[PDB]
């Protein structure tokens, strides 16, 4: 698959976060304890809720369709939807919100994704959202002063960073700690305090910031240089207008 | 005749039926099954004999949380529901042995009704249904106790509720598919403004019969509405046979090769494969490292994403059991597929359009609700001329229990009644023998 | 004893009530009158400050031939000229239908189900009680999640609360009061037996929004502004994600599932959304009207009460200006609740039906309508032959047959204990009116009144309807003056009667037992006068945001 | 010269607009704002006195981590905090729409005919001129031919009249003057003589029917009271029976043959009647706007008065109340009248234009649309990514979308004098707006977006339709914010390039050249910064009718 | 013209609303290609058809 057209380091890298054979690069290890606690859905320790029974336990008459596709593992135990959400800066911020969707749909299964400019949601099962959430978090898909993992009050990509570096939180739930040069997460995604923080590393430098992000700018890539990304957009809107008007 | 292209036709099993059919065989305009389905959606009432009995006893009549003190009525309906409803056919039927049926189910609980056809072949619409069932059910259930000059208007109200000071029948104890004319968004709608919900309950949650089900009434109503006039029959008609007909086994293939492992992106690059290997798409340009595809045949490619758009809700919902994402595949399987291509996307961005309002109206404080209280008439969810809600019935099919407002909550009358009718039920399997009946005369 | 009127015809004119002549074309045509002159004032310096003329007593014919008279609103001891029972001057009529208007009804059943199943969140008092603050904040106008939110001045919005309301008495008890319209303290102890068994274990919000916000927009704005911070106030007091695929089922139960609106929406040749009043039934409009707990034991009252709120509703505001407009419709209503003339016919009515048969005792049959209705025909009809100052009060042949006809009804209803055939009584009082006096209305009043004997009894399509359940909507119902509140009224009757909570929804009946409330809906007339009287102080005014 | 939002940007913060750093979480929350300062303590106030809590800061997450920003109203000097632009808080914006809902246009043309031949009298200047008086005194509520009638207070309706206006400029003379709009008066002499071309020989009322009941009641009682009073002044003017035959064709005439609404009803999932936001079609949205009489040789300023008027009533009052409600949809709104950020892009975008093409002198087609839109939109774009000031200002991705959209599209249409083009150059500004950030709206803003190519062009039931004709019930439309106003200005900027009169509906132009009408509508954007400052004066209050 | 549309559409329809709309989008179809009015104008012959649906 081709997945985006362009010629950039940007629309490289569109590619590469929804290209399911390309490794996203691990940049921070976190303790799957420390993403229960992020999510804030259930305490370490508690087991799964359900919003109905195993699949197993229930008296499904033959479905072909159903036959044919193989549950997520959460579908099988009857486990909750839940959410992870993330905000990000439009200053040079790995990700951003439809590289985000768009991704998702490519590499994950059973997903429901949201895009909006200032948040961006996967809602899937409890269990499995666990995982991809180990994911979203440990990879270049965040990076702690210009990323947030927020459920509400999300309100910071098109903010001013402040003297950290940091982007704009309403509830301060990413604390960048100049003794280590590190961030530590304080509040889970809904903002409440943690008893225990969670380490999520550095923020990345200027140069690594540029090399990984995916928004075009004036001051980095600009879209209108990427040429054939544009022709491609045109395309599709004098395509899409034609075919409403007489199918030619 | 009008059309060249021909469609190979499956079972919901993915076996063949029939070969080489005529496009125009599966047309509603043609197919004498899609008439059968259309004129009994027309026609068919489930009246509830239980919840009339119940409300007329507590004098509860004429919405949520009315009452009338000192109005209450003890009829054992129900114990002799066998004498109503043979009193209310006499009323109901023009001749004794025409196509009027009533029959009792739930052990007199309720009654399927379908009001003959005749009487819509001299209406204008659609409403003599509920009208002729409710007073042929009103008149014989005072006739059934002798109920007074007095008291006769409480039975009226526990039938069909408030209505006339309600425009809708509100309150009432009985139910259609069909909603009243006057909430039709535009005229043309009606067969639009069916939920999503009653079609998976009429379909037992069968997901190839609910979207097909869906299928036939959303792309009726195109005909009805007139957007398959013309220029765009053939775009409708392609898409009937490709997204909710199965043809040519591409939704089924394209499940089957990405059902265990896949996801909405590994659909789409499938489909664009099986499109470039048919000729339906091919490379117009060289960009730097990206290929730039064109098509002689826009209404067939539309067609052909179209399939791949149910195979990717099929998949995405299918793997969660959850149908909520629905919105979400409905949106990024043709923002994916447009940059993947440099094609149009199903319905030259409406799917796409369409998704976007539903998804915010299924997960915002605005409006809207879960997916299945949604339909064709519904204003997040009607500019898609047929190529969206029908991936919403899939997806609702696919639902485990993670909705509060399921086919369970919404349905069950329904359900109850209108599931008993094959063709209701099963309306891939009549659609299909229809088409390969009237093959050679297309 | 005098007659119930007398006090009023004596007011009016210098005669006595009795007098067959009178002088006329003496009195100075405007100038006889206070409200009139200050009219002709304020006319000629709206249209000197204009520079377009305006009111002109010089216009059409001359005013004020014959006495303009002074009305007592019944109840009370306020005598006032009937401009000032105009809806356009008299800030506590407007201000009754606002509180209406902004009112809706909102479940909490299915929101704390979501909570419970959906997200696996528990729900008590001490939640409960922490979401009415929240909401309370949020409601008028004020955020609660967003960042940069600008926001309502919260005293043009003082009057935008939310308050609830269950059957569980244990529950009730248990939420901040501040929030709890308390069944146990607003209505009589059988009365909120009965309630409380309707309601259950059941909580329901009363959500009022704005009266600013509902004058600037209209009725079907008021379940939608509710359920927007009804999810906001969800989002923000259960910590909820703010705006996940659950968002949708409070949407969905708040705007449809379990929401009452005060009225349903209009067909389009009178098109209309919610919470207008064509779309308000009888039963509900007697349930709004709080007369039923406070004046029990005097079951005339109660339904005169009812009377006046809807005459008003119906006739001045909805048919004399949403449905038609200009100078409209006020004595039209103001026959039904002035000179205490409906309540001495009603009161006769009552006894007449308490002596012969006992209150709610009659046969429910014709034979009572046929007994009932004739006999308190009779009696309001002698008393405008007997009392030629009652005749020239209630000028209008629609006004008197609106009166003795509503007085025949209800005093049918008191006997049967059942509103239909109260409404039976009503028709055959009309057409017995009718043929004593070779008259009866305007042109087009007995449209309904001729359809009318035919359809009580009706069960078809849209003609069988308990009249609880019809309305301003009701076909023959749609159009004219001198009815709608009458059989609100009727409604009334054989429920007050027979000591009932509510006549058609409980919730409804409920929701406006609440001294929060602009307007006192346990005395309607009584806010009439006071508004007749520029006493009332309304809600909505833009003088905060204006110079000095 | 410096991009006109430079002055607003450093009004707002310390840093210079192009800084890209700054300080968070040290002004106090709340406590920096002179408005929410007074709004915490009238929550205070409002609490205490009616005994259930309301604003109160400490509810929900807390205001103000970030600058509260003042806004600058564009074209002016007045800086307001964003609550004083709120529609709840703003006279001036609660007037504008009071102004629209009560007005209706009404023919006399069949009037006219009806009286020459169905009752057989002559129609002169002078007989209009005696039914103009009559009418001036009758619209307001006031009598003309029956005995004992009441009304209302002329003060408290001080703002209802009617008017006329003619092409025929030697009748127009012949009418009294206080009743006519001058065309030639309020109109530069070649839209002038476009006007009097449109209307020629017929003759148009224009009704503005009381705030005070506007707001008690609904837009669809709007031209039912015109006709009520319309009928009546027929009748006393012209020497009719009271109440004939003939009576009838006037009724039908000014309710149905020849009554222009300012608005058509809409359907049942939005059921509202006639003169409501959601009915008001895009081109007479425009053509009420009267910047394009004052403000012709600017077509930049007509078009950008044009998109204020649009964005204030049909995102603030329509889909922020009447479709919603709460806090609602200020700045979504706001984003396209201050801080003169759309004038710096569609000023940029109408000089390349001019530079590249000339005005109107483009080819009408795809590659106009493709040059134009993308262009204007990377000028946009350019800006928020040079000014990180800017970013923070316009913070929401759908206030962007909408601003660097409108100004692509009404560059587009200045370029091809034709709103379709323009159209299309919104959308595919969308879509290129999408790919550079990665973002574009909200979660449900691009719904119209991506449906929006195809259906520009098309000709299908629902689907096809000129722009002009457009407007919020195009069932793509219905929903959204950040749309319906953007769609109003580009509706006006081809028009405004050609330098023509009307948009859409000449009468609708004329209607509104009206310095009786109590909103500017000349100064849309001067009157939203009077209403922000409290210096606006609305009708309708009810001050006269209550206590000191 | 006259335009009696065929029995067969109204037999798979709910209502009547056929007639005026298969008319309208027939005539509106049958005239732009009459004159090929191009794709920038053909909305205008869609307006002088069916007017203002669906606004109103
Ligand atoms: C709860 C929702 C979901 C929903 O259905 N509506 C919300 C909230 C709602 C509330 C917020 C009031 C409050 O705080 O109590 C109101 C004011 C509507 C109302 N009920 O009165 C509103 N949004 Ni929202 N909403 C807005 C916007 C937005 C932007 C904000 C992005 C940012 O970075 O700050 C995002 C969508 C996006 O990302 O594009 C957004 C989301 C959301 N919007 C998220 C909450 C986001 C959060 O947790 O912080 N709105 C805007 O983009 C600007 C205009 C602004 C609206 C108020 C106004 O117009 O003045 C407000 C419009
Ligand atoms: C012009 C009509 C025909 C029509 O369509 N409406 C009229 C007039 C209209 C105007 C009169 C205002 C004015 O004088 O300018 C208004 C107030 C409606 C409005 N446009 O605001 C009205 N009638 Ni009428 N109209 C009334 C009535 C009536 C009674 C009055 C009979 C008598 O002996 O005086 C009669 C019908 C009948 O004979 O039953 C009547 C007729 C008529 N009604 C005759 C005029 C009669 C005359 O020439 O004197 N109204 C009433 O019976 C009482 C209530 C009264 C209404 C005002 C209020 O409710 O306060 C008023 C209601
Ligand atoms: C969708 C529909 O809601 P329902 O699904 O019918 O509850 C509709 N609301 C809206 O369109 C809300 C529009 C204003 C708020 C969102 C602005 S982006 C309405 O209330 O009629
Ligand atoms: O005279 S009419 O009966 O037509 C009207 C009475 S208000
Ligand atoms: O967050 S949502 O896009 O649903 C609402 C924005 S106001
Ligand atoms: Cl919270
Ligand atoms: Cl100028
Ligand atoms: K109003
Ligand atoms: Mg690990
Ligand atoms: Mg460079
Ligand atoms: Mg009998
Ligand atoms: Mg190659
Ligand atoms: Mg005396
Ligand atoms: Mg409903
Ligand atoms: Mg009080
Ligand atoms: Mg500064
Ligand atoms: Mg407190
Ligand atoms: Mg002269
Ligand atoms: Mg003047
Ligand atoms: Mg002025
Ligand atoms: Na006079
Ligand atoms: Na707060």
């Amino acid at each position: 698959a081709q997945y985006y057209p362009g010629t950039t380091k940007v629309a490289q890298n569109r590619r590469n976060f929804c290209n399911p054979e390309y490794e996203l690069e691990k940049l921070r290890e976190i303790s799957d304890e420390d993403v229960v606690k992020i999510l804030g859905h259930r305490a370490p320790g508690e087991e799964y809720p359900s919003v109905h029974p195993p699949l197993e336990e229930m008296d499904e008459p033959e479905d072909a369709i159903r036959e044919m596709v193989e549950p997520i593992d959460g579908a099988k135990a009857g486990d909750r939807v839940r959410y992870i959400q993330f905000t990000d800066s439009m200053y040079f911020a790995p990700a951003q919100p439809y590289v985000r969707s768009r991704a998702y749909l490519c590499r994950y299964r059973g997903a429901d994704a949201g895009t909006l400019s200032g948040r961006q949601i996967i809602e899937t099962r409890e269990r499995d959202l666990e995982k991809i959430s180990k994911e979203l978090l440990e990879t270049e898909f965040f990076d702690p002063a210009r990323s947030g993992v927020r459920g509400k009050s999300v309100h910071g990509h098109s903010l001013r960073l402040d003297e950290d570096g940091m982007m704009f939180d309403m509830l301060r739930r990413q604390i960048y700690n100049k003794d280590t040069g590190r961030v530590e997460m304080v509040k889970n995604q809904i903002g409440d305090e943690l008893d225990e923080p969670v380490d999520l590393g550095e923020p990345l430098d200027e140069e690594t910031l540029m090399e990984k992000t995916t928004i075009y700018r004036v001051d980095g890539e600009a879209y209108r240089d990427d040429v054939e990304a544009v022709e491609i957009m045109q395309r599709i809107h004098v395509l899409r207008s034609q075919g409403g008007f007489n199918l030619e | 005749a009008k059309f060249e292209d021909k469609v190979d036709l499956y079972d919901d099993r993915g076996n063949l039926v029939e070969e080489q059919v005529p496009l125009e065989a599966l047309s509603p305009l043609r197919n004498p099954a899609i008439k059968s389905i259309v004129q009994g959606i027309k026609r068919t009432v489930a009246v509830n004999l239980e919840g009339i009995e119940n409300a007329l006893k507590t004098a509860k009549v004429g919405g949520p949380a009315c009452k009338i003190m000192g109005r209450e009525l003890d009829l054992d309906i129900v114990g002799n529901a066998e004498s109503i409803a043979a009193a209310a056919k006499e009323m109901i039927q023009v001749t004794e042995d025409d196509d009027t049926n009533v029959e009792l189910l739930g052990g007199g609980k309720r009654a399927l009704v379908q009001v003959p056809s005749a009487r819509f072949d001299v209406a204008a619409e659609y409403s003599a249904a509920p009208l002729v069932t409710a007073t042929a059910f009103v008149q014989a259930i005072i006739n059934e106790f002798d109920v007074s000059m007095y008291d006769a208007n409480m039975v009226k109200a526990a039938v069909l509720g408030r209505y006339p000071q309600s425009v809708e029948y509100m309150g009432a104890n009985i139910a259609t598919m069909l909603d009243i004319p006057q909430k039709l968004e535009g005229p043309g709608y009606a067969l639009r403004n069916i939920m999503v919900n009653h079609v998976v309950a009429a379909t037992l949650k069968n997901t190839l019969q609910a979207a097909a089900l869906s299928t036939i009434l959303e792309q009726t109503a195109m005909f009805e509405m007139g957007d398959a006039v013309g220029a765009f029959e053939r775009m409708h008609l392609l898409g009937l046979a490709y997204q909710g007909m199965n043809a040519d086994n591409l939704v089924f293939d394209l499940v089957k090769a990405n059902g265990k492992e896949g996801t909405v992106g590994s659909v789409i690059a499938d489909l664009v494969e099986r499109a470039l290997e048919d000729g339906v798409i091919k490379v117009e340009k060289e960009l730097t490292d990206y290929k730039v595809y064109g098509t002689d045949d826009l209404a067939m490619w539309n067609a052909y994403a179209a399939a791949g758009l149910m195979a990717a809700t099929m998949v995405n919902q299918g793997a969660a059991r959850a149908a909520q994402g629905v919105s979400s595949t409905l949106l990024y399987y043709n923002d994916l597929i447009e940059f993947e291509t440099g094609l149009p996307s199903v319905d030259f961005g409406k799917v796409e359009g369409t998704a976007v309002g539903f998804s915010f109206f299924s997960h915002s404080i605005y409006g809207g609700g879960g997916p299945g209280i949604f339909n064709g008439n519904h204003i997040v969810t009607r500019h898609s001329k047929g190529f969206a809600i029908p991936c919403v019935a899939a997806a609702m099919a696919l639902d485990a229990g993670t909705q509060m407002f399921s086919p369970e909550a919404t349905s069950g009358l329904i359900k109850e009644v209108f599931s008993q009718v094959d063709e209701f039920r099963e309306p891939l399997k009549y659609v299909v023998e229809a088409a390969a009946e009237i093959k050679n005369e297309i | 004893a005098d007659k119930l009127f007398i006090n009023a015809l004596k007011k009016k004119f210098e005669e006595s009530p009795e007098e067959k002549k009178t002088t006329f074309y003496t009195l100075g045509g405007w100038k006889q009158s206070e409200r009139k002159t200050e009219f002709v004032n304020a006319g000629k310096e709206v249209a000197a400050k204009r520079g377009i003329p305006q009111y002109n007593p010089d216009i059409g014919t001359p005013l004020g031939q014959r006495v303009l008279m002074p009305y007592q609103v019944s109840t009370t001891d306020t005598y006032v000229e009937g401009d000032d029972l105009h809806f356009v001057n008299n800030a506590a009529m407007q201000q009754m239908w606002d509180d209406i208007r902004r009112t809706v009804i909102v479940g909490l059943n299915h929101a704390h189900a979501v909570i419970e199943k959906r997200l696996g969140k528990e729900v008590t008092p001490e939640t409960i009680t922490h979401y009415l603050e929240t909401v309370n904040h949020a409601m008028p106008g004020a955020a609660v999640v967003q960042e940069h939110m600008v926001e309502t001045h919260p005293a043009l919005v003082a009057d935008s609360y939310v308050k609830v309301f269950t059957g569980n008495d244990e529950i009730a008890d248990e939420i901040d009061p501040a929030f709890v319209i308390d069944i146990n303290k607003q209505f009589p102890e059988d009365q909120a037996e009965t309630l409380k068994a309707e309601v259950g274990d059941g909580i329901w919000q009363v959500v009022r929004i704005p009266t600013i916000v509902s004058r600037t927009c209209d009725g079907a704005t008021t379940s939608r502004w509710s359920a927007m911070q009804i999810g906001m106030s969800m989002i923000s007091a259960y910590k909820q994600a703010a705006g996940e695929a659950a968002t949708g089922d409070f949407a969905y139960a708040a705007k449809h599932a379990e929401v009452i609106h005060m009225g349903t929406y209009l067909p389009v040749r009178r098109a209309r959304g919610e919470n207008e009043p064509g779309g308000v039934p009888f039963g509900y409009l007697a349930d709004i009207c709080q007369s039923s707990r406070v004046n029990y034991e005097d079951p005339v009252r109660v339904s005169l009460d009812v009377v006046a709120t809807g005459a008003m509703l119906y006739d001045q505001i909805w048919l004399g200006s949403y449905m038609s407009g200009g100078v409209g419709f006020t004595q039209y209503a103001t026959a039904a609740y002035t000179d205490n003339i409906l309540d001495d016919f009603t009161y006769f009515g009552k006894e007449y039906v308490e002596d012969k048969y006992g209150l709610c005792e009659a046969p429910n049959n014709m034979d009572t309508v046929l007994d009932v209705a004739t006999e308190v025909t009779f009696y309001g009809l002698e008393q405008y032959e007997e009392y030629p100052a009652l005749l020239e009060d209630q000028f209008g042949g629609s006004q008197r047959a609106a009166v003795v006809a509503a007085a025949a009804g209800c005093s049918t209803a008191f006997a049967t204990g059942n509103a239909q055939t109260g409404l039976s009584g009503w028709y055959l009082s009309m057409y017995l009116h009718k043929e004593q006096h070779s008259r009866l209305g305007f042109y087009g009043y007995d449209l309904q009144d001729q359809c009318g004997a035919s359809n009580v009894f009706s069960i078809r399509g849209d003609e069988g309807l308990p009249l609880e359940l019809r309305g301003p909507n009701y076909p023959n119902y749609a159009m004219n003056v001198g009815h709608q509140g009458e059989y609100a009224g009727i409604s009334q009757a054989p429920h007050a009667a027979r000591g009932d909570a509510f006549v058609f929804n409980p919730l409804v009946k409920i929701a406006f037992a609440d001294d929060n409330l602009v307007f006192d809906f346990t005395n309607v007339r009584g806010e009439f006068a006071k508004g007749a009287l520029r006493e009332f102080e309304p809600a909505g005014e833009r003088a905060l945001i204006t110079p000095a």
